[PDB]
DNA sequence: CCCAGCTCCCTGCTGGCTCCGAGTGGGTTCTGCCGCT
RNA sequence: AGGGAACCCACU
DNA sequence: AGCGGCCCTTGTGTTCAGGAGCCAGCAGGGAGCTGGG
């Protein structure tokens, strides 16, 4: 439309979710705080303005239940029921998201910050403030 | 090497002959542009190959009748005369135009 | 050769160098470095031959 | 694309009604009074353009005028009045929007002012 | 704005009077090689004012062979040309006696007047142009060779000659460019000639189709 | 490094990569990674000395082996993301001071640029004085020798 | 192609609640110097300023002027829209947008991006870079014919482009419409006919295999090209 | 006339053309073969060039038939190779350059 | 005028939208889940740089002082503190087409001094 | 004597299908099995 | 009376 | 002793040649028409 949006596609969840909804699924509903797991300096301007389009895009969804039921409706086999469509997402967010951050419960920050950070390495990209990676480079390879 | 070095050494300009020898990073520098080569080989092959094969298949049939007319399997006319001037290929040869110029 | 792609270098390094019609002046840069050490093969070349 | 440049035209003009009475109150032309000393006053090419503001354009050319006269000591005056209404009426036989006769004729004022002050 | 226009009009009235030349219709040599200046004189120089007026710009040429077979070409004001303007100049045709026409458009015409243009066909013959085709002319150009259209006599004495059958030949679109520009039909056959560098001169035929 | 140096906590195997420009210190400890040992230097100096090349040459006897070497932080393995960070000395020579230097700031020499080679590559003589591709068949090819 | 985003330095969306008064000094002097009598309704006015600066380099390269802008927008826009804008002469160009009475501002915004990149200044749209050379090969000069009746090379200015848009560069006025070709047949055949297309096939093979000085008769490449023209459209081979 | 028309089929100034029969070489065999010597005059009638030219040339057919259609193709197919024979089998050619008897 | 940030609601720290008064003619920022309300200041609402004008001298950090593979000089001492060593790099970031500019760091520690010339 | 459906035709997009050089020499493993009818 | 498939390496 | 049933491990589950180009079908829109007011 105007800007440009994020949007993160999970594992078992066959269409992409905004990102700002992965983060309100994981129990981040105020914008300050979910930036805040994004964007480590608030005084760089530039990055806040490439992060407003997916604000805005997940504008409705403000509490975690409302965002967890989301992506369990965008799951492959959404259940009718709404609290077991939010227990498969909440499984899905808990276990096949970022297992090497965490698998246990009570792993919700880990994942919150493990995921901005993979949104920020985006803007980074996006800004042309960081290089791209290279897929031959034999660091990058086992 | 530093950092931004865009020097003849640094981005692989050999400065010795293959008598000399090459500098290790010369030796290296050359082993990337060698390879380049023999993967050109090995990738243009089957992209010229299935090029060769169409080109066959569009023309197998085309043939000098004895009308003297160029024309496919179906009897289309292709061209009036071969070449448009009705000779074979093989007894031309390079001549100079001498009121041209 | 060597001393001239330095002369080049240091050239660009102080904004000096201004780029050709159609080009960025990266390209600018490469092409002035690549014609000087193009020079420099074909004239050893055309010792060695000599 | 070019479908899709008419389906942003399409929504602009949306938008523009939304933004637009229902009615286009049409403030009928005002009639150049008869002392009116601009050229085809009468003329409506130029669209929501008011006599009135012509008056006061030529009225931008006399000072500019009178400036340059005064600056270069011009003897004749008849020629000033002359010479601002053809600047005027030249203004508006080349222009055909509002806004772009005043920008062109702020743009003579502009050149006038710098040939008064080369002298 | 308008001394754009005033040029693109001039080139579509040259372009046109190329094409009638090129079709047989007769044309006089002022008439090609009319400067942009005496375009200026004989009609207007304000086409926002309406001087000219696309309605001045009408042409009636006649045939060197029989002056019954004429030819118009309409000029339509509005840049979209639909089935209520065709049918205008369908009845002043009929009026006239008319029986051919060039219709160049602006921006185009309506599916249904295309329609429409195709369904009257073997009483009414008249043709579709945009003016951005008629820009240039485009047998002018380096990679066009000539065309010329054949008679029948001449086509028979081709097939004779050669032993042919009409779908041996090789084949031209009736949409083509060339084809468009002399208003050749189905069924007819084009001579190209062509420089050849082995031979010097090669003619080809091409059957319309 | 210290650790590592010493094998206290931090095996050799571990990879440490300080990202400067950006603010980042990454480790691994994961199994694939492709390195290679590198002589380590500092100021200007190899830490390798004479006395070490004393105990190798009798290491039939005296038992002194690579793995001293290793432990007593003389040598190092770098892995290729380390390797990004590394400031490379391919010899001795290169440490020696000139009247334009270079660097200045090595981290590290090579042990001989030979060992860029792989094994059938490392029979062939004078293999920098051919063309590329030419070292490339016999590396083929002397897998097809018969002895 | 130039769209306005190649000239502008940089754009921004104001509150000017009052244009009177405007957020920037200069801006306001100019701005009431131009309020000098109603030359427009105060209802009709809204308090949100798009201002769009441009670069004086890259509008002087084209030979653009604000006023050919001013002119695209009114066209683009209409009446709608106001646009007005300060003197050539000034230190910076500048131009002020407003719309006469969803929010606004993000109308405005809206309108912002479409006219950065829709709008259209100068030339023809797919034509993204043009490049102009002398030639150094006698292939691309003009060849004429003396009067003393001699072959001789006349070096001239040539236009390369990125895109094709041939029918269109075909009736500018300056440009040769004899030579002026493509090498997109596609194309070719689109704007020149079949027998236009079976000569520039001909072209674009002898170029491919003569590039490296090699050398096929001539018979071989022709009855390609009749093979892939002669049922009136283009054949691939495929 | 064929100059002219050798103008519009090659509007560059190439005039280097393939065509079946090398002429030059020809020319300089017969020389070889009947020992001519070039600084003598020669017993060649320039009325016999023409119209020995005008004979071989009604000889060297491609397109054959006396109706209208196959003169002009037979004219067309031919034609670039009459020209070079003409201008090179010139009855001012012959007598003071090649010099045949 | 440079970017214009956004701004967080005092009660449910939410982004902050911009409102005009309509009776008052003032530019509000006022939430939008809450119905917090607040007086801008800047009156410029976004801002677009086209020309990308930014300054590379603020994303450069002094730790790159301590970068064993950056080259080093001698003739450009820093003024902040007339040390005479500084590392020297080119921006290499996209948005850089005449890239090859030098920017310097000072090498000693605690100084960090970053210039152009 | 205009308007709102309604029909018919043309565009533009997306999904689906076929194709991917010529020969030649060696090697090895695998071509089913188990519950209870 | 005599199989086949799959995969791997290699040669020009 | 031999038919059933397939074991795909997430009954729900990673890439079975991946990528490069044409054909078919659908949605969307607009021209033109016609029975009510
Ligand atoms: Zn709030
Ligand atoms: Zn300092």
């Amino acid at each position: 439309a105007i800007g440009q949006r994020i949007v993160a596609t999970l594992p078992y969840i066959k269409q992409e979710v905004p990102i700002i909804i992965v983060f309100r699924a994981l129990g981040f509903v105020s914008d300050r705080d979910i930036l805040e797991h994004i964007i480590y300096d608030f005084e760089d301007p530039e990055m806040m303005e490439m992060v407003k389009p997916s604000l805005d895009e997940a504008f409705v969804i403000q509490e975690q239940n409302v965002a967890l039921n989301f992506i369990g409706s965008r799951g492959a086999k959404p259940g009718v029921t709404k609290e077991k469509r939010i227990k498969y997402a909440k499984e899905v967010l808990q276990k096949e998201m970022l297992p090497h951050v965490g698998v246990s419960d009570f792993c919700e920050t880990k994942k919150a910050y493990f995921l901005g950070y993979m949104v920020h390495r985006l803007l980074l990209a996006a800004l042309g403030r960081r290089e791209l990676d290279d897929r031959d480079h034999y660091g990058n390879k086992r | 090497f530093i950092k931004d070095d865009y020097g003849p050494e640094s981005r692989g300009f050999v400065e010795n002959s293959y008598l000399a020898g090459l500098t290790p990073t010369e030796f290296f520098f050359h082993a990337m542009g060698g390879r380049e080569g023999l993967i050109d080989t090995a990738v243009k092959t089957a992209e010229t190959g299935y090029i060769q094969r169409r080109l066959i298949k569009s023309m197998e049939s085309v043939m000098v009748k004895y009308d003297a007319t160029v024309r496919n399997s179906i009897n289309q006319v292709v061209q009036l005369r071969y070449g448009e001037d009705g000779l074979a290929g093989e007894s031309v040869e390079f001549q100079n135009l001498a009121t041209l110029k | 050769a060597k001393q001239d792609v330095i002369e080049v270098i240091e050239k660009a390094h102080n904004n000096e160098l201004e780029p050709t019609p159609g080009n960025t002046l990266r390209q600018t840069f490469e092409n002035q470095v690549n014609r000087i050490l193009n020079d420099a093969r074909d004239k050893t070349g055309s010792s060695a031959q000599k | 694309d070019e479908a899709h440049k008419r389906e942003w035209n399409l929504f602009y003009q949306k938008q523009m009604q939304l933004r637009k009475g229902k009615d286009p109150k049409i403030e009928e032309f005002v009639p150049p009074d008869e002392n009116c000393p601009l050229k085809e006053a009468s003329s409506r090419r130029i669209p929501r353009l008011t006599v009135k503001a012509r008056e006061h354009c030529l009225r931008l050319l006399e000072e500019a005028l009178s400036s340059n006269r005064q600056s270069t000591r011009t003897a004749d005056e008849a020629d000033l009045r002359a010479k601002a209404v053809e600047l005027e009426h030249e203004t508006f036989r080349n222009a055909k929007v509002a806004n772009l006769y005043k920008a062109s004729v702020l743009k003579k004022v502009a050149d006038i002012h710098r040939a008064s002050k080369d002298g | 704005d308008d001394e754009e226009e005033t040029y693109r009009l001039w080139k579509i009235r040259k372009t046109i009077m190329q094409l009638c030349h090129d079709r047989g219709y007769l044309v006089t040599q002022d008439e090609l090689d009319q400067t942009l200046e005496e375009f200026k004189a004989q009609f207007g120089d304000k086409p926002s004012e309406g001087r000219p007026r696309r309605t001045d710009l009408t042409v009636l040429v006649a045939h060197n062979d029989d002056p019954t077979d004429q030819m118009f070409v309409f000029f339509p004001e509005e840049p979209k040309v639909g089935i209520k303007t065709i049918k205008v100049y369908c009845q002043r045709m009929q009026e006239e006696n008319i029986t051919r026409a060039l219709i160049v458009v602006q921006q185009g015409m309506t599916p249904s007047a295309k329609q429409s243009l195709v369904d009257m066909a073997p009483k009414y013959i008249l043709e579709q142009f945009l003016q951005q085709e008629l820009l240039i002319n485009i047998t002018e150009h380096e990679l066009v060779p000539e065309h010329v259209v054949m008679t029948k006599e001449e086509v028979t004495e081709l097939l004779a000659r050669y032993k042919l059958r009409e779908n041996q030949l090789p084949r031209i679109q009736a949409g083509d460019p060339v084809a468009r520009y002399f208003g050749i039909k189905r069924g007819q056959v084009v001579k190209i000639i062509r420089p050849s560098e082995t031979a010097g001169r090669y003619i080809t035929y091409r059957l319309v189709q | 490094r210290k650790l590592r140096r010493q094998m206290d906590i931090i095996v050799s195997e571990v990879s440490m990569i300080r990202d400067i420009r950006e603010r980042e210190i990454r480790i691994y400890t994961d199994a694939g990674r492709i390195c290679r040992p590198l002589l380590i230097v500092e100021k200007q100096k190899l830490l390798l000395k004479k006395r070490h090349i004393d105990q190798l040459k009798e290491r039939e006897y005296n038992n002194y082996s690579w793995q001293d070497l290793v432990a007593s932080g003389v040598v190092e393995y770098i892995d290729t993301l380390e390797e990004e960070t590394v400031m490379l000395a391919m010899t001795p020579d290169d440490l020696q001071e000139k009247e334009v230097a270079y660097c200045s700031t090595y981290t590290h020499c090579e042990i001989h640029p030979s060992m860029i080679l792989g094994v059938c590559a490392s029979i062939i003589p004078f293999p920098d004085h051919n063309q590329s591709p030419r070292n490339t068949y016999q590396s083929a090819m002397g897998k097809q020798a018969m002895g | 192609h130039t769209t306005l985003r190649k000239v502008t330095a940089n754009t921004a969306i104001y509150y000017d609640p009052n244009p009177q008064s405007t957020v920037v000094a200069e801006d306001q002097e100019w701005v009431n110097v131009y309020y000098e009598m109603p030359d427009f309704d105060v209802a009709r006015i809204s308090p949100w300023l798009l201002r769009v600066e441009l670069d004086r380099k890259h509008m002087t390269d084209r030979k653009l002027t604000m006023e050919q802008i001013a002119e695209k927008i009114n066209a683009g826009f209409g009446d709608d829209l106001n646009c007005i804008f300060n003197d050539d002469n000034a230190e910076k160009l500048v131009l002020r947008i407003r719309i006469m009475n969803m929010d606004d501002d993000v109308f405005l915004r809206c309108i912002e991006s479409n006219m950065l990149t829709d709008m259209t200044l100068q030339g023809i749209e797919q034509i993204s870079k043009v490049y102009m050379h002398l030639p150094q090969t006698d292939n691309k000069k003009k060849i004429i014919i003396t009067e003393d009746g001699e072959f001789k090379a006349l070096q001239e200015w040539i236009l390369e482009t990125d895109g094709v848009s041939l029918m269109r560069v075909l009736s500018e006025k300056d440009v040769d419409p004899v030579r002026t070709t493509s090498n997109d047949i596609v194309e070719i055949f689109t704007v020149l006919g079949i027998e236009a297309v079976r000569k520039a096939l001909e072209r674009e093979l002898y170029h491919v295999i003569s590039f490296d000085g090699s050398y096929v008769n001539y018979r071989h490449l022709a009855l390609l090209c009749d093979t892939m023209t002669c049922r009136g459209h283009l054949m691939a081979i495929t | 006339e064929d100059r002219e028309v050798l103008r519009v089929i090659f509007p560059t100034g190439d005039s280097k053309v393939v065509l079946p029969c090398n002429l030059l070489r020809m020319i300089w065999n017969a020389q070889k073969i009947f020992h001519i010597n070039p600084r003598l005059p020669s017993d060649l009638h320039p009325i016999k060039v023409v119209e020995g030219v005008k004979e071989l040339s009604k000889k060297l057919v491609i397109v054959n038939g006396d109706d209208p259609l196959s003169r002009q193709a037979q004219e067309n197919a031919t034609l670039l190779f009459n020209i070079h024979l003409r201008s090179t089998l010139c009855s001012r050619r012959m007598a003071e350059e090649f010099r045949l008897s | 005028p440079g970017f214009v940030g956004i701004r967080f609601c005092q009660e449910c720290n939410n982004m902050l939208y911009p409102k005009e008064d309509k009776e008052n003619r003032i530019l509000l920022y006022a939430c939008r889940n809450c119905d917090y309300q607040q007086e801008a200041d800047n009156s410029c609402i976004y801002v677009n740089k086209i020309t990308h004008e930014v300054d590379e001298l603020t994303q450069i950090i002094a730790d790159v002082s301590q970068d064993p593979t950056l080259p080093r000089t001698e003739d450009h001492p820093c003024q902040k503190c007339g040390h005479k060593e500084a590392v020297f790099f080119q921006s290499h970031s996209a948005r850089a087409e005449d890239a090859m500019r030098l920017y310097y760091v000072c090498t000693a520690p605690h100084c960090g001094h970053r210039w152009t010339e």
